[PDB]
């Protein structure tokens, strides 16, 4: 009972990430009672329990000598168990400012245990503090949401 | 093994018992024996598509006009070189000492030596000497 | 199963061991099996021995705009007896590009003994330690059995 | 649903079979399978509203600082002589404007020509023109 | 069915990392159908399935006031895309001590039977001699998820 | 009370081969008894030279290659020999006000006071130089 999706998105655009769900694709894997709703952009968990949920976010500078700021993932649970606006899992990655030394990429990983309800719909939202957001893109095949069950 | 039998353009589908399923939309495999197809490259933003993605091979990007490719496989774009610069393998580096460039997308010519020409003189990275 | 996840109570960056929320009626917190938190010693106590994937997470937030820099460190120490798990997070110095937060995650497999008491210690190179706080509900110690 | 039956100030305790247990110490629910942790207002934060089991606490800044961003996400020291408080924080007074006192607003320089007189000392970011 | 290896290497040298595999060593643990080939520098997985594979990379400044740039791990599967990859910035010496640098990544990998995983180090050197891998800290680990 | 406690330094309580006191494998040590595993031996490479070799009793210890000097506990890192500077616990810090150092690998002497000597200054002192 585990899943791993690969974000389709490449441009840094505020709003929810779309995901590759077909397990014939490299990196992607769905099993058990886990499923992706293409319309709502949500992973749907059938069997309840506690899961180790993790997401990964790699970014690449695509316009040499330009682009700075920050990019953020946020995992939101629908329906809202909290019923406030609080993210279940959250990550922020600094985009370094194009120095002579120059680092042209940026990683970020987080994971933790989440008690998930039956029929819980997990979705991920991208937000970005743009100072030339066009100069950076999501590294393709690298932005990943994954989980696996710990409770039997 | 069973999977080795499957060619390029397909994968050894382990969910549907080793059968050579074709690569789904937006994916490819340029070798045989693969258990999954790889995701097709997207050329968006500053990237334009140069070659479209088949199920054989991956797509390839070029830069939109006003920029130029840099690094292997056009890994990133760079804006076309300004007044005092010249385009190299490593990018728009500034003209060296004794050389200059007047126009955009140009080459580093050397300063006119007025001593060698008879007359008398200074130059810079973006302008020839006046004599 | 046999797993735990605690949520640090602390908000001010103060050198010394972190206190933890352990009541699983709290959001984020979960204890199961032979795992327990000793409120007096500030220690997680593992009953059944084995190998566990142990991970901790540390988010920080700038609370005084335009101020604060340096570094903050977690260290997981095992009693009875150098750190089993360790993490350091740089606090960026307040620039035009205002980067007002800082994450840090680490995890690995640890062979734990029966009745092992895990505790986490915070250390901080303060240059205006008052300008930064632990982000609430974000600093987390967790583990689950692999054996 | 069993849990929907439970109101605010409680949670649907899945360890003790769906029963509506009250929120434990330092926690709340304003609409849940668990109660959320109560906010702490420490350091540069003072508590504005205390944490009930209905709603979360809310912070204000200690005096000498002022709130910034939504929900008072962070504090900023009160704006000095030549500055003015904005949504984005203490920015400096623009050209042609000034601020005399702390925690003030950017008024424009008195034009003495329009008033009849002439300048005996010109204006600046922290002082009006003297006439 | 899990493993955790500890890199032997200390000097930052482009090329594949050698690993401690003897579980009498602290940190190291092999179980099940998992084994290390000392000649090829490869971890070898017997039973196929899906595993959570993670690696960790800590670095330490060894020449005070010197050294900057970047260091990268890459997990390659035998039999040009890396399965897992990580890069860690080495901060440039400044007033702030900043003498160390961590980096963690993990994800689920579907592994074949008899798959040989190997890890490759690459480094953008600006005084590569001024930094070393922190000993016992650079770690490759995995555990099976599929029954 | 415990099987493993019986095993001394230089060995470990091998839980794979039923509690037996196996010797520490290559490149490892244990300077106390009762340990379930041996610790990895330190490596002294790059700017580090080996001062003491790694036994199965104790860990190795490093010194710096010449031109540098140790710094912090266990020679945690090296530092290039001090130039107006003086070597402290915290590293080569500059000579304080009123003090100077002429030569490399030296000590911060104080400026010669010409008033106390009778004469008067024709040029003031500095961090790297003492003239009257
Ligand atoms: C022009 O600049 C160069 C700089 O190297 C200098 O050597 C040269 O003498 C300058 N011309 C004159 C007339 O001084």
């Amino acid at each position: 009972m585990f899943a791993q999706l690969v974000a389709q998105n490449v441009l840094l655009i505020d709003g929810p990430l779309s995901w590759y769900s077909d397990p014939g694709l490299a990196g992607v894997s769905l099993t058990g009672g886990l499923s992706y709703k293409e319309d709502t952009k949500e992973l749907v968990v059938a069997k309840a329990g506690v899961y180790y949920v993790f997401f990964q976010l790699e970014l690449r500078r695509v316009v040499a000598g330009e682009g700075s700021g920050s990019v953020s993932l946020a995992l939101h649970l629908q329906p809202l168990r909290s019923a406030a606006g609080a993210a279940a899992l959250a990550l922020t990655v600094d985009l370094p400012p194009a120095s002579s030394e120059a680092r042209n990429s940026a990683f970020g990983f987080q994971g933790r245990l989440l008690h998930l309800s039956a029929g819980q719909r997990l979705g991920v939202h991208l937000h970005t503090e743009a100072r030339a957001r066009h100069a950076w893109q999501l590294t393709q095949g690298a932005t990943v949401l994954g989980l696996f069950r710990v409770t039997p | 093994d069973p999977c080795s039998n499957c060619p390029a353009g397909t994968f050894c589908d382990n969910n549907r018992n080793q059968i050579c399923s074709p690569c789904p939309p937006n994916s490819f495999s340029s070798a045989g024996g693969q258990r999954t197809c790889d995701i097709c490259r997207q050329c968006k933003g500053v990237f334009r598509t140069r070659k479209e993605c088949s199920s054989t091979s991956n797509a390839e990007c070029d830069c939109t006009p006003g920029f130029h490719c840099l690094g292997a496989g056009c890994s990133m774009c760079e804006q076309d070189c300004k007044q005092g610069q010249e385009l190299t393998k490593k990018g728009c580096k500034d003209c060296s000492f004794g050389t200059f460039n007047d126009q955009k997308r140009g080459i580093c010519r050397p300063w006119t030596n007025c001593s060698l020409d008879g007359k008398s003189v200074n130059g810079t990275k973006e302008r020839d000497v006046v004599c």
